[PDB]
């Protein structure tokens, strides 16, 4: 799994 | 999904992916039926016998996705929960009878090509194409095999079968909460929800006004894609009461 | 309201590659 924007 | 076809951009605009924080990882499907609320089954949010009992904030919520695994920068929205509701009939030490939870987004979230929601049956569309024969489709990106998972959302198209062969595929004793779908054994094709598609949508296109109805949910099987064995769906009709309810309320 | 309207489907009038797979079904 590709890492998200850790903004959420 | 088993046996299924990757799925055409924008062929299933209110996917949604439950995708836990950490381990950063998919849940389960959904569906979004407005700007702000989502649709799962009760069993990706509570399932005591795996240790399952979901906080809000240990989930997010991403729509309009294609790709598995990938962020889709710029087409994927990714959302948090406000709140997590269950049926407070949801049977989970038995046959997952209730098999149906809402989230109410934080933030109402904006449609666009890739994100847009699907339909609620009336009483008068489930009673029209919830028929044994007539066939729904289901999406989601749970495994390809009991076993082995897919790059993309996957697709089929599975037919619901009548009552009395759902009942006589399982020792479960099913309720009038749920129904099933697949091909029976001897019917050329096949096709089954797996892991990780659970909660996602089985949907049917009305012949009448050609718009997409969330049917049912997808619930619970025994394996994937067995010969003589069915997949379960929460009833969304029967269930209607209970989300026009807390709609009407948060 | 516009429910289950596809925006690159039905919005379009463009038929996905299986829907006529359902529709057959009834
Ligand atoms: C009525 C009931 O309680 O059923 C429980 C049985 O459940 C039996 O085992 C499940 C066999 C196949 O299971 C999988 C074997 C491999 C993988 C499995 O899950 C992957 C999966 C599949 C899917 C979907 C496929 C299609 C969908 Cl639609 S969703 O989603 N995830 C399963 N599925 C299960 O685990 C579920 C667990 C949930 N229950 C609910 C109905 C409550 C159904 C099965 C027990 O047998 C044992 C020990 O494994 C059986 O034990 C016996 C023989 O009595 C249980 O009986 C009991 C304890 O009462």
């Amino acid at each position: 799994f590709e890492e998200i924007p850790e903004e959420y | 999904i088993v046996e299924g076809s990757d799925a055409e951009i924008g062929m299933s605009p209110w996917q949604v992916m439950l995708f836990r924080k950490s381990p950063q990882e998919l849940l389960c499907g959904a569906s979004l039926i407005s700007d702000r609320w989502v649709l799962t089954a009760a069993h990706c949010l509570l399932y005591p016998p795996w240790d399952k009992n979901f906080t809000e904030n240990d989930l997010l919520v991403r729509i309009g996705k294609h790709s598995r695994t990938r962020y889709e920068r710029n087409i994927e929205k990714i959302s948090m929960l406000e709140k997590i509701y269950i049926h407070p009939r949801y049977n989970w030490r038995e046959n997952l009878d209730r098999d149906i939870a809402l989230m109410k987004l934080k933030k109402p979230v904006a449609f666009s090509d890739y994100i847009h929601p699907v339909c609620l049956p009336d009483r008068e569309t489930a009673a029209s194409l919830l028929q044994a024969g007539y066939k729904g489709r289901v999406t989601g990106w749970g495994n390809l095999k009991e076993t082995g998972q897919p790059s993309v959302l996957q697709v089929v198209n599975l037919p619901i079968v009548e009552r009395p062969v759902c009942k006589d595929s399982t020792r479960i004793r099913i309720t009038d909460n749920m129904f099933c779908a697949g091909y029976k054994p001897d019917e050329g094709k096949r096709g089954d929800a797996c892991e990780g598609d659970s909660g996602g949508p089985f949907v049917m296109k009305s012949p009448f006004n050609n718009r997409w109805y969330q049917m049912g949910i997808v619930s619970w099987g025994e394996g994937c894609d067995r010969d003589g064995k069915y997949g379960f769906y929460t009833h969304v009709f029967r269930l209607k009461k209970w989300i026009q309810k807390v709609i009407d309320q948060f | 309201a516009d429910c289950g309207l596809r925006p690159l489907f039905e919005k379009k009038s463009l038929e996905d590659k299986t829907e006529r797979e359902l529709l057959e079904s009834y």
